[PDB]
């Protein structure tokens, strides 16, 4: 809303990117472009990814994830309010040692959600795709948190809410940002 | 959010 | 609608059961009850199942199927108009040598349809269930038509429409009923 | 509506009313009535009165095949309208015994359908519907005396005939006059 | 449809009750009434409950279950097509030794489904209630099947589809009804 | 609506943030950004947060809460009209000695609201989560007001409407702001 | 569903089925069945079988008042569920003759309602529902032997009881064992 | 629902009429017809009008009212459940000394309800008519209860809920039927 | 609802016809049929048309009207509750001296209602049709009440609600049926 | 619509605030902000609140009310067209001697409107709250008009429409603004 | 639409466009435009161009009272349509300075509204709209020179006038002829 | 967000295909490609692709513009390239088609629909089988797989990892992070 | 309604 | 409801 | 419809 | 439900 | 459908 | 379904 | 619209 | 609206 | 809102 | 995405 | 409608 | 699209 430039555009000049909504293609495109822009301006200074998001599309989320990992700047991640689902995945994707949550923030992990409708054969293909998708996520989350794939598979079976402190013990973040 | 991010 | 006892009840006195709609739980329980009723009146004399159906619920169709196979009397099947999906499976389930179709009747075979929404794990469970359903159907269809399980699998991959003469050649019926 | 109900009284005279769209319920009822009448007397004529815009092709074939299977002759009389599958059943009646009232309307055309999905699925539905059309056209040819070439042309679009024209065409044998 | 005495009332005269739909309060009141009527006509002859049902309301299911256990006559249960959820619970409630399924019948077990909306305290209450409801179902299933509570808990966590033969090994039925 | 800058942007220049709506993710992201912007501009000068809100998302509200506590400036909270649910929680979160309400402003406290549908297990999870969320809100409120946890629990069991003067007595605010 | 229909057949044995949500139609039917049975035989027990989630308070009270007014004892038997007004009715059966089956659910709570408009209207609606609740709670007190203050406390939110707990509470006298 | 004759027809044999719903023109035509039928069978014996009604159409209620007053037999009124609005008007219209309510029956009186849209002149007509209707309702109510018109006006200004006892006190009924 | 023969069939045996709804074609076909049946059972005994109706279709109302006047028997009309619009027209149509209303019954009169959409020429045809219909109604009401066509016109310009006593003063009815004791 | 600065911004330069719609939280946030801005620009010069409003949310209205009493400058009030409900309350809230209405303006006063659903206890809380709200409104209106609270209570019982001259006689405004 | 904004350009020439339904937005804008023009120059005429089907009465009176309040003469010109409150405002123009183009339509009629609820609420609404009509007719009388009685009768139903008829009525002073 | 962000990348010759392919998208992408040629006809263009597909004709609008202009158009799949998306990824200058390591590529047959007369359904079926034939021909050439293999591999939804899309010939390099 | 109708 | 109605 | 059907 | 109801 | 079913 | 049920 | 408005 | 507001 | 906020 | 695109 | 129909 | 348009 307010003009400080708009407020987000003003934060962009300090290399802060806001991931403040559901993750869909439009949002991924914006964040990706923002990351590329900031790298081209300066390939050494940190970028700060501020996260308050219930998640969303997996492939949108991977567009963001791969772009983070591609660029030279370290991307710090900060959870404010909530990081759920692909939002928590992105929180864990930040540069090791520079992933934070504020103290009353909520992080939630769970399995991917989807759908499928049609012939037994189409449903099989859908089932196989989503299970492969889940293996991909779990493998990446393991490497990032230091938790095994077996433990991640167990802990994402149902919706699993973590406090900031629990997320730090889990390895999804490095530090509770304390006041 | 500085210090430290930024 | 019209009376004479209404017309269906009068044919039921001749041991004729009419399956002239989509197969849902209601239709199945009615067909089953009719079959049981007839067997109790006379366990030697033939029952005649007339089929004009686009198919429907697999589990409802199996209630019919297993009832046909359980009772002493031979159940003849006559396809008039159409027998598609579970309707064609029921047509093929009549007593050997007593499965008929009228000359202009359409028989259609294909794989089961369904759907699933939710978590990766829930999609997997659904996919596994429908694939087991398909194998169960195919195995039974193989035995009834004399075709191999591999041929049936290939031939039901997509909607496969047959003439009465083709269904006879295939093994789904014994005879085209000529005027 | 009025009173046994009027239609049940007519069925006792061996008249079957096809006075609605053609779906599976209608077919199942007409097929049963044909079977019942033949079981009561396998030699008396049956009378099929038709006022219908047509409907389901497979339903309509259930009735067609039943008519041809049974021993009794089935007379067809068109009152008001016989369209699409309705007009195909009118032509289906016993040779010499297909009629229309003078102001009755007969309409012939190609089957109607739909398809959605993968290219291969659309191909299947298209192969199927063309085959259905070829079958109807071949049967209509035999019944009317018309060539297949000429039925294909005449059903390409909606084609409305007066009773007298339907006679000329061979869909019926006589216009019933007062 | 046919007459028819409609066919169900005719079957009722042979002490056969049809549970061929979703279990709601009307279906239960009817099945209950049928059971009580048959016991009053004769308190020694077997009753036969035929089950083709996706299940439904748990309290309605319990109206039926408690009526079954209360009356003197043995109630045989026969699964045709499908017994799912409260339908499979009632299948398992039949007199020991007289629980059956047809060879192609499907049996499905799973945990209860529900909802809750409003204040944290209200949700808590709804949560506790459905959890206590699940524990009641499980404890009775345990006793009927010979399976432990812990095993019922784990095998109903998600939709679990059994064949007739698997249902028998499970202890939900005593015999597969062979033709 | 009106230009002066739009009016809100003009007040932001004087360190005033306006929370005049339901609290959702978009409002929280904007307020968070505004708070971060004001601290960057001057890490020492007071911020003024005006609250007229029926509340909203708890997580959205905690994004705002935790931002307030992290930054160096004192955030004064001023209730005008209504501060309900999360809106009152934020009112209570302003720097001590600098939480106000106007005389006819209403404050309302109550328990968190939510929803779950599905398997018994999923309902259990949703319930544990909303109960824990409540506990977190009550504990913080206990510390901000000086009331015991047990008292907050009882007093939030149903919708509890306070006048400005009652909210001062409760310890949700420090003063009622009186006219000259 | 099955055929005299099965409920008419039970009504001849003096059994009334309260197997649904309680609205005015249902209550009118139960009241009439009660009055009918009392006129058939003013001495023999009536049996009210309850599987209801409750419903309208004034509908339920039509039933409740009829029960108390007539000469015969009305036994109540909870099968499945008795919630809200349904549990209030269960509790209203003749003393020593109020039963539940072992897995039956009983739920008690406060009345629910709604009100919109002017302040004066909201107040009228609020006073009315508060008086309704005190009336309900007092009757439940008398029927259970619990104090009013305990009933007030125990119905403040939805409160689910097993059959055995309803017995201990005083809402029924016995759990019907197999 | 149940058969004994349906239950209501059976009670009509004892001269009982059930006004158990909203008052519209169908319900009024039925109640009127029942009244005229009872009088023609016997013009001396009491009729019993049992009322459980939220009210409804004033003109429809007045068809009932005028029929009650025209016929010779005494019409007793018995409120069970609820008598509101035009429902309470009819309750009060029963023969003097033979107006009853059960103990927990609720009686509600208020002013008539309506609507008008269009031209100022149309609105004026609509308003005059509804004000005249109220004056007619109030005059009759004064006469039936013995309360002054001024007190009826005030007490019906808003929804006024009465216990059966309060209705008795008010003069809307003569007795509470204690058990 | 109740069986006593349903209750209406029972009253029909006493030559009582109930017009207790909106007047549409179905209602008219039914009342017309009842009137013809009763005249066929006996061409001498009075029929009794009980009216509680907010009106409806003018043409359906005129099927009932012409049928009433065609048959030999007197048709008495009794208004209970309400007779509005075509309802009141039918009330006034009863045999002279035998038109009643109960005391708290309402009667209402007004002009016909309709609609028109399309070309100017279409609108004109519909306007002329409805105004001719209104003349036809008013001319008959004049003759039945004894009021002038000028006065009927003015008095039906807007909705005009009459008590039973006013309906009698107006000539819509002959007597207010008052309660004996 | 027109430019000219949009017209209202141009008027805001002259210390005119336009309350020309329904009162909701957004409208109150703008009006409050305008008032605070104006006072910061000049703490001594008069502000002019022009009112053409049907009213709306009481708590929104009170945000505006309390801001008006809080700030140093006198807020003049000018009713153009209509001031109803909370609109008239605010008209009455203008500085003493500086509350005006144009000759054909409409003033309407009435009691607050609201809603409540749920449990009995919940309704009672909602009832208590709206009654307190009304007493707060009435007490303020009494102080501002010079009328007794009992008179306010009576004259706001229903919708009460006043001419400008009548609003002046009542004490809601000081002057009719004559041309 | 086109640039050069054309309406703002015309406002530089003291022309105000009333080219739509009259609601509170349109009024707030027209009232503002009028006050603004007066602030620039309290002696130069203003020109109000009217193509409007009318709308809100109170809105229309905000414009009316502002026209009469300001020192400049407000000329009115009816282009296309002035109906209902549109025609009222046409007539409110400075005497000698009300015009219509030759093919313009003027329509006058009574106020339209609506009322729902209790008899007492309908009364209040009826009284209010009748009072509003009287106020409208009184002012229209004085502007046109026609009696209140004549205005009353002429507005009873929709009354369409040609420009020339509007002139003869006294609603405008001249039909604006072409050069 | 400003700093406009997409306009700043366009100065660096970066075009974003980050939505469903419809006619507006196509028009925009085309104009961007043409414009970039006009500024400099030698320098490379970069088409970034996160897209589930869409209209085949709109996709071909873009395809023909890529092939026609003088600069090489690199393609980078970020997130997802499905259906016409994957086609366009495959259409980039040979040796300059990339995917990020976790990006998803999906290939399948085209989708469509038809309703009406058998003849109309034939036409829609013929048109869609020709469109598939054209798409499979081009993909054969771009990937070096046979037409028979592409037909088989696209009969149903076929999901490829970045590494699989390289092996298949849809892209040349998986862009790994330095 | 008798007397007199019928 | 007797005694007394009926 | 006789003569002749039937 | 007998014994005992009925 | 006889002969032969039935 | 007999033998054996019934 | 001038002359005369304006 | 001046004189007097403003 | 000054004095004192700001 | 440089090196190498751009 | 007699006389004359019927 | 040049050469040749433009």
């Amino acid at each position: 809303i307010p003009t400080v430039y708009d407020i987000y555009s003003r934060l962009l000049k300090d290399r802060i990117i806001m991931l403040g909504s559901q993750i869909d293609d439009n949002v991924a495109n914006s964040i990706v472009s923002q990351l590329l822009f900031l790298q081209a301006q300066d390939s050494e200074k940190d970028i700060y990814l501020y996260i308050n998001s219930p998640g969303g599309s997996v492939t949108a989320g991977f567009a963001i994830y791969d772009t983070i990992q591609h660029i030279k700047p370290d991307v710090q991640t900060i959870c404010i309010g909530m990081a759920a689902s692909m939002g928590s995945f992105l929180l864990a994707a930040g540069a090791k040692g520079k992933r934070f949550a504020l103290p009353n923030a909520e992080v939630m992990i769970h399995q991917p959600l989807g759908g499928a409708q049609g012939q037994a054969t189409e449903i099989e293909i859908a089932a196989n795709h989503i299970l492969k998708t889940r293996e991909k996520l779990n493998r990446i989350l393991s490497e990032r948190t230091g938790q095994s794939i077996e433990k991640i598979q167990k802990d994402t079976d149902r919706d699993n809410f973590l406090t900031a402190e629990e997320a730090k013990e889990y390895g999804l973040i490095d530090e509770v940002m304390v006041p | 959010f500085s210090p430290x991010a930024p």
